DNA sequence: ATCGAGAATCCCGGTGCCGAGGCCGCTCAATTGGTCGTAGACAGCTCTAGCACCGCTTAAACGCACGTACGCGCTGTCCCCCGCGTTTTAACCGCCAAGGGGATTACTCCCTAGTCTCCAGGCACGTGTCAGATATATACATCCGAT
DNA sequence: ATCGGATGTATATATCTGACACGTGCCTGGAGACTAGGGAGTAATCCCCTTGGCGGTTAAAACGCGGGGGACAGCGCGTACGTGCGTTTAAGCGGTGCTAGAGCTGTCTACGACCAATTGAGCGGCCTCGGCACCGGGATTCTCGAT
């Protein structure tokens, strides 16, 4: 019993915030699981690579910004760039 | 860059059925739905469907089901609106309009606009008319009747225009839109707001909403300038 | 005393293959494409399987866990969701 | 004590993020806004998938998300089709396909 | 006279049937037996979890009911509704696995 | 006069073509369509005499292996065309 | 600078049958071309879309080959000559 | 004095070039020792192997340098060497010659 | 001039041991360096996801030997094991 | 786990052409190719040629090129030889062995051999006989006649089997061999040796050099335990 | 083109159950506050290389005519796969029992990061010569039409 | 099948150039030596969960059989693609010039790593009730064979 530490609680927060009368079962949501590690993972490995490809030693905004643009298809890419500006702005006026 | 070619004017007797195409150029066709929505001016602005050219997906208003039939041709990069039964009731501009299938997104480009010429949720907009001057900041409300998580849209229609998109999620603004407009709310009471007017911010404005499966327009604000 | 299996690729049966066929389809299946079938299955099971036995005797590990297979699928392209 | 994820407006933990981040061999050093864009990509994309497969539970009269509901959401949807491309989801099914020729003739 | 469905009609009926499902096609005990025949090529006194054979047998199937879907579209393209072991090979040396 | 028949230069042209590593493509059509190309995501680029190599050696290679499975498909129907059913056919067993 | 338009057309009909030669292909409709030329259209908007992205996250105005070679890379399309 | 891991090792490749670029390529927080004598042998063996057979092809083309199509022939002519690099474009190379059965003529 | 460090001379030292009078053209010596800096990052990718996979925080030989089984097909691996197992014999000897 | 079974013996007519198959199970059958030897007690053995399933392609000695043509079956796991115009020099034990593409492989798995009857560098093993005890050392060399490098294997036969491979790359045990065996040697000179014999050491050890393009076995040495 | 029988699927209420969803205690990971030291932002400069133009040669592209051979549609045959009924077999589920091994803790120690100094291995830069590219004549192989 | 004309391709000889293989200086990155600390190896213990066995149910599988419809092969017809010839048009090459920007250096400072103290967010455990799976009965819908 050492904290398995899932992304379950997140997901139904985002889930009772988008549906609030909607619920999930257990592999729905250690589906939602893998796939929010499997996005993660994806740019967290774009971005390592872009940092790396320019010489760079530290992933920031711009680099996640990249690997977003890269990854993602279409308007998938351009909403989730939205969200991302959208909440580093607000998150530097603390 | 994205273009959505419509047809020409048209003259038809009661008790046909006419085909209007929507051939669209300038992206990957098959990304994006297609949405349809007709203009009077007895009752305004109405969705009557979409086709989802992905997997040939329609989705119909409920006072069109039957009426109105949508197909596509993927090679032809065409959707083709039938209308059967031409009643009186089919007097109208029809519109061919561009939606992604994220539900973020609006009606983004949309087409020339057709005249056919035959021979659920209420948004509120309070202003039916305004009168302003050329420098003054505008506010036009939107007050819906269920409440809608910010999917809500607002478009300027020049007079014998397409309708161009403002402002989508109900705070974002659209492609080329300058930072004069300004989109506030959520839930039901919505506001679109105006900085200082010019000499093109004569049209008619209205918001359309997605938060649940029939689409539904405003009224319309009518602007004039001086 | 260790169980030895030999030949469980017949175990695999006409109605399974026709039943994955059925959700893959199909309306018409020749009476060769189950030996076929039963060639490919094992196949890719071997592949896989090999790759799952390599991660686990990596760990010291007697016990090939799901999170091996998850590892085994994924460097194969063949990503799962729903085991970890 | 205010958590960043109430800082940036977000459902998703800023602070762990950071922390995989910072632990996961990506880079020498890893920089304030990254864990908050990642979390709201992350987000954003979580809030799109579970959207699209609540609307198909309330279509099939169901009020909570299975396995299918999660599979016909993603599958029916072309940008999402091509970001999980080569992904099996477990006890998804597949989306009811015929062709055409398979079909009865008159 | 008994009632007797025409050659198609089972089949058409049971793809509906195979296609709105979203359970395991095959039986899991042969699946299993087949599984730990094959690791012990690999390594002897092997041990599965139960959750270990069961991602496999996703997997598998998966990868069955996509390459039969590439086999049907090999099948019409001939202008056939028969799958065939042509039809097979076809669909595996396209997708780079042949 | 001399007159050779239909599939004979046809199958002496794959002998040559298989036989050499040459670039099948013009040079200067191909950086011009390169140019158009990325005008739609960025105006005044500029492109290295090496870039566009890549790119003509990445997109003659894609349409040969394109070309080799599409004389698949046209063989496995029973033909020796290939016709543009059978590209659609071997994209889509691809996955593009 | 000046705009260039429809060069999919200097994708001549004799290089898509020299590219089909080479392909082993003996004989050839005549619809191939224009399928041949929006395969290729296709597949250099995105090859080119990627190259672009890498290029502008260095803050460059050229597209080097690595930039090329980056774009090819993350589709699965290796290519070895170039760095 | 100085002797080379390389020759410590018996190894044409430096290993302790590899040694660095473990190190300053975010793989892990450490490395052992004996990894960039073992990649650095992996490494050596695998060039080794597909040189020689691109060397032979060479000495069959009557040629005293190997140029990118005697690489491309190694390669595809090989079934693990192939495998190995399957998703990899060789710049100049060619394709193998094949023609199928039924283009040739009766 | 900014040392552009490639595997070239290694690449030829090996070519002159396994044929001693063929030369190799800057093309081909191109597309050997982009193959070794290709096999590298490939299993030291690999040797990095099995450490993170098990919890450890060094790449040793065993991940480099596990990533070797993992990546190279059939008799590659048999005879690319040989080779590594036998370098770091004879390294650990001084 | 890898067979190579073959046929059984035979006894045909001069004039005529005999096809012998190799069908080879327990492996994957277009990644190795199939090498094939002739052994006479006359001349030793002899290599005739491979062919890789991969791509059909063949090799032949240059004294078999036209008296034997290989191909193959990759339906059935099988390769088949022919031998044509049958001379009174065609009576003679012929193998079929296994052998990876690999340069540093041998022919490590052989088949049973077949009874057919009929109605440049040379390995010079220097020991031509050997006697020895039940715990004592032999060495056995293998003078070659060009550099070849390492490319060199060691096998041993018993009376009237096939070969067993013990040493491959020259000094490389092969599998399941135990470790009194063990080669030396680069270059042209090179060694068996056995450490401490047994009752079961009584064979001839032959040794192969794959370095060139025709492979040469050696003559032979037939060690005898007392 | 209607049309009834039969089989299949859909719907509609009622029951049971176990899995989702919420609460509670706790611990450990995130937050907060300073401190430092390197990464990178920015200004400035030089030189490479990319773009643009221009003229000429010529090879490839283009357009057209002719014919063939291949695509495609039609027809016939037969045999193989499907639908269905009956018999058998093995999966499956519930229950139980060992015991192997996964998972966690404690502790010691050896292995690796970090720092500093030195020197030699490798890279940039020149340089000659020879391997290959090309021109050209010659010989063999192959294709095709007539016999 | 065979033979000969025409065409194409492999082969041998000259000859010429630029690219490759080698030499040299120099500088920076690797090796050597040393120190500190923490990762991991190893032993020990616990308790989960995997494997094996057993017995009754029953649903799926196997097998046989009749028949129809689909695969495949032959045949004919037309059209579209290949071959070749002659005219046209850009590609390629070389030569030149201009300047934008890539790449490099230097300086400074803001920003992230790091470390210690604190507390509340999230995780395991447990507990309950309602969403759904299932069951039985009727209702619609589709299919198929005489008509």
């Amino acid at each position: 019993r050492k904290r398995k530490e899932s992304y379950a609680i997140y997901i139904y927060k985002v889930l009772k915030q988008v549906h609030p009368d909607t619920g999930i079962s257990s592999k729905a949501m250690s589906i939602m699981n893998s796939f929010v590690n499997d996005i993660f993972e994806r740019i967290a490995a774009e971005a390592s690579r872009l940092a790396h490809y320019n010489k760079r030693s530290t992933i920031t905004s711009r680099e996640i910004q990249t690997a977003v643009r890269l990854l993602l298809p279409g308007e998938l890419a351009k909403h989730a760039v939205s969200e991302g500006t959208k909440a580093v702005t607000k998150y530097t006026s603390s | 860059e994205v273009q959505l070619q419509q047809s020409g004017p048209e003259l038809v007797e009661p008790g046909t059925s006419v085909k209007m195409p929507c051939k669209a150029s300038g992206y990957t066709f098959t990304s994006y739905t297609i949405q349809w929505v007709k203009q009077t001016p007895r009752q305004g602005l109405e969705w009557i469907g979409y086709i989802y050219p992905y997997n040939a997906g329609t989705k119909y208003n409920e006072k069109f089901k039957g009426k109105a039939t949508l197909t596509s041709d993927k090679s032809s990069s065409t959707v083709y609106m039938e209308l059967s039964s031409l009643t009186s009731e089919d007097s109208a501009v029809y519109y061919c309009a561009r939606k992604s299938s994220r539900l973020r997104s609006t009606l983004d480009y949309w087409g020339q606009g057709t005249s056919v010429t035959v021979s659920d949720i209420k948004m509120t907009q309070s202003p039916s008319s305004m009168h302003a001057s050329l420098g003054e900041r505008v506010t036009i409300t939107c007050k819906a009747s269920q409440d809608i998580r910010s999917y809500l849209s607002w478009y300027q229609q020049k007079p014998w225009k397409s309708p161009k998109t403002l402002i989508y999620y109900a705070t974002s603004l659209a492609d080329g839109v300058p930072s004069r407009f300004s989109g506030s709310g959520s839930g039901q009471d919505f506001s679109l707001t105006i900085n200082n007017l010019e000499s093109d911010d004569t049209a008619t404005y209205y918001c359309l909403q997605h938060g649940e499966s029939p689409y539904t327009f405003g009224s319309g604000t009518k602007l004039e300038i001086k | 005393h260790r169980k030895v299996l030999r030949d469980n690729i017949q175990g695999i049966t006409k109605p399974a293959i026709r039943r994955l066929a059925r959700r893959g389809g199909v309306k018409r299946i020749s009476g060769l494409i189950y030996e076929e079938t039963r060639g490919v299955l094992k196949v890719f099971l071997e592949n896989v399987i090999r790759d799952a036995v390599t991660y686990t005797e990596h760990a010291k590990r007697k016990t090939v866990t799901a999170m091996d297979v998850v590892y085994a699928l994924k460097r194969q392209g063949r990503t799962l969701y729903g085991f970890g | 004590a205010k958590s960043r994820s109430n800082r940036a407006g977000l459902q998703f933990p800023v602070g762990r993020i950071h922390r995989l981040l910072r632990k996961g061999n990506y880079a020498e050093r890893v920089g304030a806004g990254a864990p908050v864009y990642l979390a709201a990509v992350m987000e954003y994309l979580a809030a799109e998938v579970l959207e699209l497969a609540g609307n198909a539970a309330r279509d099939n009269k169901k009020t909570r998300i299975i396995p299918r509901h999660l599979q016909l959401a993603i599958r029916n949807d072309e940008e999402l089709n091509k970001l999980l491309s080569g992904v099996t989801i477990a006890q998804g099914g597949v989306l009811p396909n015929i062709q055409a020729v398979l079909l009865p003739k008159k | 006279k008994p009632h007797r469905y025409r050659p198609g009609t089972v089949a058409l009926r049971e793809i509906r049937r195979y296609q709105k499902s979203t359970e395991l096609l095959i039986r899991k005990l042969p699946f299993q037996r087949l599984v730990r025949e094959i690791a012990q090529d690999f390594k002897t006194d092997l041990r599965f979890q139960s959750s270990a054979v069961m991602a496999l047998q996703e997997a598998s199937e998966a990868y069955l009911v996509g390459l039969f879907e590439d086999t049907n579209l090999c099948a019409i393209h001939a202008k056939r509704v028969t799958i065939m072991p042509k039809d097979i090979q076809l669909a595996r040396r396209i997708r780079g696995e042949r």
